[PDB]
Parts: C-alpha cells; structure tokens; sequence
C-alpha cells in the first residue's frame, strides 16, 4: 500500500537516475573511442545504439581493430541479414577466444542498451589491437 | 499519383515525431517534479510521527 | 499375460557443433 | 587518494543486486535465473544462443526453461552462478573485476563448502584483488543505524533471526528456518487449483510470483477474514494474463501469507515466524532481552506484504509479557536493506584492514575464509 | 514500390500518433498526482504547526 | 431386510463402471459417450431419436459425432452427464434411485465446484437418500488389501499420486500430472501418419484407441529398441479396419506409450511418470519412505501396456539408493481396482455414519460435501 | 463448385471442363462478410448476378454461386467434412501454445497461397479471429499482395544466405547414408 509507493518511489527515483547517468556518460565515451578508430575507413557513428543494428559497422570496427579480413557481409535489406551480419561478427570475435556471455544477435539487432555497451565494454577491455 | 501523395504523408509524420518528442521530454520533467514533491511530503510526515 | 537420461529434440538453424 | 571503490554484490536466492561502494542504492537489479531452449529451432541464419540470463530471460520466458542456481539460499549449479558473474561484472556494471574488491553476502547457516568454493572462483577465474563474506542480517542491522537490535531477514530461499546486543552477537541464539516466498509462490499454484486455474511450467510460476506481488496481503484476524470472505465478494481482485483472460482469485489473497505464520498448511512441524522471533528472543540473557523487544527489525522482500507488521506485533505483544512495550521497525526500503548495510561496510576505514588479500589466499588456499570472516 | 514505400510512412505515422496519445494520458496523470501531494503537504504542515 | 444395497458408480473420462456395493465385480460397464446425428434422415416412419448414449453410439459411430462429457477429469458437460446418469440408472441397473445411496469416485485435484454440482444433480433431481463422494486412487489402495504404500493411478483424464502410510495421507506429497490415454491416442495418431495413414474424424479416434489397445508395449530399453526396430522387420503386426483395409504398425508399438516416461514428445516440459512417483515419495518423512519403497501399487486402465511394470521398476531403481528393496505390484484386474476396493468401503459397517444424508444437505446446502468427504 | 453449378442446370463431367470451372472459379469468386445478409440480398434482387462466356460461346450466368463456393473453407461441413473452418483452425494452433508467446501471435498472422486471394478473405479472417479472441488482445492480419508466390520468394531469400552453404545434403553424404538422410538434415 503506502509503504509499496514509497519503496516504488525509491527504486524508480535512485536506481534508474544513477543506472541511467552512468550509461549515458560511459555511451559518450564509447562513442567518442570508436569514432576515433572509425576515421580511417571515413564512417561516422552519431548514436552506438541506432547504428550498430545492421552489422555493417560492427564488421568494419573489427576490420580496423584487428587488422584481418573478415568474410563478406551479406548482401540485404532486411532482419535475416542483420542478424547474419551480427552473427559474423560474433563468431569471428569467438575466434579471437574473446569471452562473451548473454550476447547473441537478436539482442545487438533489437537495440539493447546494456548488451551493445556491454559489447563495446569488452571489445574495448579483452580485445587487443594490432598494428 | 503516387509521388504526389508521398510527399503530404512523408510531412505529416515528421511533425507528428516532433511532436511526440516534446511530449516526451515534458512528461520526462513533470514525473521528476512529481518524486521531489512526494519526498518532500514524506519527510514532513516523519517530523511529525517524531 | 541405469535410468533414461533426459532427451532435447533436435535443433536445425546451425549445421553442427563440434569444438 | 587512490581510493578505489569496492563493488559490493548481494547474491539472494530471487534477485542479484549490485553496484559500488558509498553509493546509495544499487546500479543493478535483475532476476537470478538462467533459461535454456526447448523447441526446435527452423529459421536457418540467426544467430545461435545457449543460454539467457538475467532480464532477457525474462522477455523470452515462453520459449525457454528457466532454473535458479541458488536454492534454499545454497547454489547447486556453479556454473549458472558464474555466468551471472559474468553478466553483472560485464555487461550490468561495465568494470574490470580486477580493479575494484567484491565483498559477498550469505545466510548465517548453510555447508562450509559454499564459502570455499566462492573464495576460489573470486580469486581464480576473477582475479578480484581482495574479498571478503558476511552475513546479511548483520548488514541489515548496519541499514537500520542501531548498534543494538534482532534483525529477521526472510528472502527467496532461507529465513534467519540473529540477536545483536551492542554489536556483539549471539550465535548460539540464531535460528534458521527454511520458508520463503519460494514455498509459498508453490502454495499459491496448488490453492489456485480449487477456483480452476491451472499452472504447470516455470513461466506460470513466475506469472503466479507476479500475482502474489501484486494481489496478497496479510489478515490482522485470520478468522474473523474466513468469515468476511464466506459472507460477501467485496473482497475479491480481477488480475489479467498475459494472453488476455482474466481470472479472479477472491479469498486466496489472504490464503498465501497466512502459511509464513501457520506452517501446518504446507506440512511443516516448524512454527511460525512469530513464534521463531520471540524464541530467539527468549534465549538471549535476561537483561537484555528488554533492550531486543524495542528493537525489533524486518529485512528482505518476502517482509513486503501489507499487513505483516502489526500482525506480527500483536501476536509478539500475546506473547511477551504485558509490563513493557514490542514496536516493530520496518523501513519502506527494506526489501535492498541488506546491500545498503554492505556499502556502509564498504565505507568505513577499519575494514580497509578486514580484506581477505589474495597473497593470504595464496598462502592459506580456500579455507582462509573460515579463519577471518564470521 | 511506390506503394510499398507509402505503406511503410503510414504504419510509422500510426504508430507515432499511438505514443503521442499515451504519452498525453501520462503527462494528465503526472499532473494530478502532482496536486495530490500539495493537498497532503498543507494538511501535514497544519498538524505539525499544532 | 434393512441396510439395503448401496450402488457405486465410478465415472473416469474413459469408461463408466456401475454395480452394487456385494458383488466382487462391476455389473456394467460401458464407455462415457454422447453421439448425435450430422445428416438428415430421409425415410419417414424410421423413428427419431435425439441423442446416443453408451455401447450403441459406439455400434453406429458412422452417422454420429462422439464427443466426451469429461475431459481432464473435470465434467465440461453437464446436461451430458445427466444423460450418462439416467441410462445408468433405468437402463443398465434397471434400479430406483431414490432408495439406494449412491458413492462416486473424484480425481484428487479438481476444480471445488466439480463436488457441489454433483451432490446438487444427486440431491435435487435423482433423490436420492445418501451420497458420498471418495478418491479413486485411495479406494484403489482399499482393494489392494494394505494400508500402507503409495498409489499410482493413470486413467484416460489424469494420472495421480498420493501415499498413505498406516491408514494415514500426507495431502502435500500428493502430485497430479496432466499426461493420460487420451493424449496418447492423439500422439499414435500423429505417429500413424507417418506411414500414410490419416484418421481425422472423430469415429476413426475409436479405431485408433482399439489399436493403441491392441498392439501397443512398453519397451524395456527404447534406444536398443529403436536400433532393433531399424535393423529387421521382426517387430511389425498387422491391424485390419472396418471396411477391410489391412494396415501396418510397426515401428510405432513402442513409441506410442515411451511418451509417458518423456513428456518432451509431446512438447511438455513435465517429468515423466517415473520421476513423478519418485518425487511424491521423497517429499515424505525419512521415516516412512522405506515401506512406501516397498509398496508402489500400479492402478488404473493405462498401466495396462506389457512391460509397463518392469520399466517402471528399473527407473524407479536407478533414482532409488542401491541398498532399498524395490518392488512394483501390479494386480491383473488393476483396471477395475477403483471400483472393487470402492465396494469395500461400502460393505464396512462404520461407514454408515458418514453418508451425506438429506436432511444435512437440505439444513447446509451444496457445500456440506467440503465438510464431510475427505 | 461443380456440384452447385449443377443446381442450375449447367452440367459439368469431363476433366476438359473442369479447368473451365476453375477459371469461373477465379474470376466470379468472393468471401461475404456476413453470409446470411448476403444470401439475403443475393434472394431479394438480382444485383450479384454475373455473366461468363463458355470456350464454345456460350452464356452462363453464375448469380448466388459466387460466395457459396468460398463459403465452404470457413464452414466444412457444406462438403460433408466435420472438421472446423480456417478461422477456427488457427485459433486452436494459438491455443496450443505457451501462455506467454499468445499475443506476439495474436498480432502477427500471415496469410499465404492462391487459396487466400479471394475478396474479402483478411476482413472475414480478422472478424472471426476477434471474435473467437479475447477483447484486450487486438487482432492483425497480415496479407501481402503477391502472397501466391510467397512460398517461392522466401526460398530465394533462403538460398542467398551464407549460413545455408553449410545446410545442404551433399553427395558425399547421401552415397555415404543411403536415401534415409534427408530426415536427419532437413526438418
Ligand atoms: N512487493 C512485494 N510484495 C510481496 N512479495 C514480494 C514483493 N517483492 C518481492 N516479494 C517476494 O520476495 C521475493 C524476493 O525476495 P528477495 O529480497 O529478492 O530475496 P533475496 O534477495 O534474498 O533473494 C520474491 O520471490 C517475491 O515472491
Ligand atoms: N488392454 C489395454 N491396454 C492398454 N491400454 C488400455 C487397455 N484398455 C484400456 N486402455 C486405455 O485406458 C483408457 C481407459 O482407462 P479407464 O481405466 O477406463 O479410466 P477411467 O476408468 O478413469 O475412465 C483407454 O482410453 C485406453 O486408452
């Protein structure tokens, strides 16, 4: 009753302003890290979580940052080759033995906010770029 | 026909979008207003029961 | 006039796992 | 000032909380669950998944078989556990569990082993520079701001009341009694079968979680609330399923919570929790059992129900003698209560020296934790 | 194609005019509750000035 | 004369059994169906009739629509079971039912309504003097001639579980999963299909019940069986319809009843029967487990496939520790057991006390049943 | 078809005719919304009436047969059949599933093939959904123009992908496992 509004009231209030501060300062982060590395290939990101649907520049991070050549992305406008272009890009970071939990392509697709920061996360921590 | 058309209806949803995101950001500041005023009832409330 | 293990029906979106 | 805060994880049978130190309220809060497929998969080119964790397995219930690793406030499946590691570390807090020390919550009663083998995956497959373990119910007395208290904390998987007197604790007057909201989510599906609704998979038990979240609440008079519900339907509430079929469940809503003080409904020979807190009270010495009836404190989510505190406050004044007064302090936020005591533990300077290094862990292997925490 | 193209603006402008209508009947619901809590903060300041 | 015959009648969603309390055996026995006519008759003088009750809607299942009053153990329709009753009563036992007490047999868990409608139809238009209402499985222990062990009964609209240890029933051990006859008559169907053969209508389900009857076994090891099965053609029978088609089973023999043990073929995620038995044992004291190990009772029609008991056994053994005795017994008439030990219950003389008299029914209503049946 | 086109008078026996009535089938062919009203207007005037040309030159006139043919798909006990129409069909597939996954269900149902192409056959399907369906659950229709070739067009979509070059029965395989490995590979 009244004390489930004022426990409602405290969870909505604290724990979505700091959850939400807290990505919304490490999102411009990110942003600004993979700009940086962006710049070579001439693309341009202006929001991680629109941008990254397709797979196209996933694909083109990792070009950059590992320096190899990954397959062909598949020719397509639609969800299936989304997902076939996210699904790439996983696998070829599960051959760089880079540790992922709770990520899959539906998730990067979709426009989840904590799994494409938890995405960026580990690209930037466990991932290592070679020159 | 059709070129015609698509150009009235391309508009209307544009200004419909601007729309929607004014709307969103002021009800973004009246729930915040709403939680500060609460919490100020509450601790009058307290003050009180002490 | 050893017990059965639990069995999953097969899945066919990915060819095959192996390592 | 190379001060680095310490992530403070609360790990419960139901919910994983976690977030920093000093903070006020945690970052992250998400179910502990872990969900697997069980349906063919035909769409050829999506991507593959094994397992989902946390909220999105929540999303995607329908197609899925979800298990909690912890169970009776024990985890059975550590690799579940690990993966919700994983996740809160990575993808919920985005911090190096390198950098930042974990201190960890535990029931006051359970195996030794669960100890060790947290201290190993911490040290091991984390490589956390420093842990340590408490135990929730002090961390509850730490949120309430009193050095002085019996502090009942009832969760998911385990119920325990410790008595604290001036920061020193008892530990041969702690009880440990085995009911929880689990228990009664599975009593709440076997009593919902008498109106005609039947729930059988695990998406129905967390659909009938959200109905006894939603529509429950406890009776001062168990009794005289039988007869009100027998006379007339003014006590009756409509809930909507998802698929859109609404159901009615009327006198159950004061059914469920009547089980955490009658335990016979469930087939338990255990009393109440009423009767467990002025037991506990009652083996403390004499003269401090006045200072632990006016201190009275109520912690964890299943403590939510409406009603709870002055049922339990009259049935422990009808059993406490009359010359002197029992209130029951309960705070709206206790249900996060016990993460907010780990942050104060967290903030103050003597427990920079409390820390379980990793070179005593090198030197003294898994059992060290037995050694320096309680 | 031009018909497919004039289907995929409308099914968005439909369901931008959706969230606009929820998004008004949140802001009305803000704002009551809003009221409520001052008519609460004058009959709480009484009883604690008393 | 005086303590005159009292009449049972059970009523499963299969078949219903009626006789008098004496007698060792049912007097009739005849299957729960309602069929209408689809067409329209042509030849005028033939004679009109309504609506088909019993074995002669099962001799002209060509021009009709059979469907069940009962389905899953709970009565849908009930005008229907009205119907059932009357030609029971006037047509099969040619008895009066206002001079007989009558007892009927219940699944253990069901909707509450379910009880009160049938004393309300037993009271207010058959008139009868008494009645009573008893769970089936319990009377299945009550012909097995113990009064300790664990009964297990799989009829055509449940299967249940419930133990009894000295004359006593723990009501928290007692489980009710959904799997039953008819679902497996609907999975042999869709079996059947594989080879080319299609039965749609609802007379053809009758055929595909003879023959699940007919040429169906449990296999003692499936996956050696599934390997026998495609090495020769050794395990294959012959089945010839109606209209004098000859068809071949098969492979589909074994696979039929295998769904009781995995559920997973019919895409539910519930335990299979084994794993159901163990669980209602384990939830019982410590004390007690030992002779409930010892006693397992096999009841009802669908534990009537061969090999059912020696399958049972072995998972049974494997789930139990190694140092138990094992033993499952399986009466030959097991599919009559509910009635006879029903009987029984009518033949005792301390039984009479506790009918439902009229008078109670008329001074409390429909609800007394909550009071005085189990 | 044939056996109402009879009712009229108009005789129809040989295999050559049959693709005829085929043809006045796709032409002269539509779903009522309310049938009874129909068969109502269809008695009371002579507006419905419509005039097809035979191969050899001459004039039939089909009039009420035209939504009665259709009819038969929603309501298959016309043919004789005991077995429910389409609409509650795809009700029962619904109910068959979880709980959970209903709605995303509810609002995503897709018609395909040539026998979906008659007028009138998505309005009729959405009523007779929403009326089987709960009032909080809204019902939505998904039909698509060339959905005849639907089942051709998804399966040039399923070829292209670069997943499915590992999804193939390769000779190897069938030379190795006999015919019997297409169960395995395919689903
Ligand atoms: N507002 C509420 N009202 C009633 N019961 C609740 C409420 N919130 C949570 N619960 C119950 O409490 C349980 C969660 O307890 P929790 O505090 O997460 O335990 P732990 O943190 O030890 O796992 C849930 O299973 C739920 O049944
Ligand atoms: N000889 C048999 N072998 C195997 N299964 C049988 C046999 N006889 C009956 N059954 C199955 O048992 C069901 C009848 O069960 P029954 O004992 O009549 O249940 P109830 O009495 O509760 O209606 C039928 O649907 C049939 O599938």
């Amino acid at each position: 009753d009244n004390d489930n509004s004022s426990a409602r009231l405290f969870e909505r209030s604290r724990i979505k302003a700091l959850a939400d501060e807290r990505e919304v300062v490490q999102k411009k982060t990110f942003t600004k890290w993979v700009n940086s590395h962006l710049a070579r290939v001439s693309c341009r990101i202006t929001d991680l979580y629109k941008d990254l649907r397709d797979g196209r520049m996933l694909i083109k991070l990792l070009e950059v940052l590992s320096g190899e050549m990954l397959p062909k992305p598949t020719k397509g406008k639609m969800r299936i080759h989304c997902l076939e272009n996210v699904d790439k890009a996983l696998q070829f970071l599960k051959e760089q033995r880079v540790h992922l939990e709770n990520m899959g392509s539906h998730d990067i697709v979709d426009g989840n906010h904590r799994l494409v920061l938890g995405l960026i996360w580990t690209i930037i921590l466990r991932f290592q770029i070679q020159d | 026909s059709l070129n015609r058309r698509i150009q009235l209806v391309e508009e209307e949803l544009d200004r419909a979008q601007e729309r929607l995101a004014t709307a969103l950001q002021k009800l973004e500041e009246a729930e915040k207003a709403a939680d500060e005023s609460e919490r100020g009832m509450k601790v009058i409330e307290s003050r009180a029961q002490k | 006039t050893t017990g059965t293990p639990r069995t999953s029906l097969p899945h066919f979106h990915h060819p095959e796992t192996t390592r | 000032d190379d001060d680095i805060a310490a992530l403070v994880v609360d790990n419960g049978s139901g919910m994983c909380k976690a977030g920093f130190a000093g903070d006020d309220a945690p970052r992250a809060v998400f179910p502990s669950i872990v969900g697997r497929p069980r349906h063919q998969g035909v769409m050829v080119g999506m991507g593959q998944k094994d397992s989902y964790v946390g909220d999105e397995a929540q999303s995607k219930r329908g197609i899925l078989t979800l298990k909690y690793p912890i169970e009776h406030g024990i985890v059975t499946n550590w690799d579940d556990m690990e993966k919700i590691w994983h996740h809160t570390f990575y993808n919920e807090l985005r911090v190096a569990p390198e950098e930042h020390p974990v201190l960890l919550t535990e029931a006051p009663l359970n195996p030794k082993a669960n100890r060790e083998k947290m201290t190993q995956i911490m040290f091991e497959t984390f490589n956390t520079p420093a842990m340590y373990v408490a135990i929730q119910a002090v961390l509850s007395l730490y949120a309430s701001g009193r050095t002085t208290g019996i502090v009942m904390d009832s969760g998911d998987g385990v119920t325990h009341t410790v008595p604290i007197y001036e920061g020193y604790a008892l530990p041969h007057a702690i009880l440990r009694l085995d009911l929880a909201g689990r228990d009664l989510t599975d009593y709440l599906m076997k009593i919902l079968t008498e109106r005609g609704y039947s729930f059988t998979t695990t998406a129905e038990r967390e659909i009938v979680r959200d109905i006894k979240e939603k529509l429950c609440y406890v009776a001062l008079d168990f009794e005289q609330e039988m007869a009100t519900a027998a006379s007339s339907s003014s006590l009756e509430k409509s809930y909507e399923l998802p698929d859109g079929q609404v159901i009615t469940i009327g006198n159950e809503r004061f059914r469920c919570p009547e089980a955490l003080f009658q335990p016979s409904f469930l087939g338990m020979e255990s009393c109440g929790i009423h009767e467990t807190t002025f037991n506990s009270i009652m083996k403390c010495d004499v003269d401090i059992r006045k200072d632990l009836y006016a201190n009275t404190v109520l912690s964890g989510g299943t403590t939510m129900y409406p009603g709870i505190a002055d049922r339990m406050q009259k049935e422990i004044t009808a059993l406490a003698p009359s010359t002197m007064k029992i209130k029951i302090i309960a705070p709206p936020e206790r249900k996060y209560s016990v993460w907010i005591g780990g942050s104060i533990l967290a903030s103050l300077s003597t427990f920079q020296q409390m820390w379980i290094s990793k070179q005593e862990y090198d030197e003294s292997g898994p059992s060290i934790v037995h050694r320096k925490c309680f | 194609s031009l018909n497919r193209r004039i289907q995929l603006v409308e099914e968005e402008l439909d369901r931008a005019q959706e969230r606009l209508a929820t998004a008004l009947q949140k802001l009305e619901e803000a704002e009551k509750a809003a009221d409520e809590s001052e008519r609460g903060m004058k009959v709480i300041e009484n009883r604690a000035l008393k």
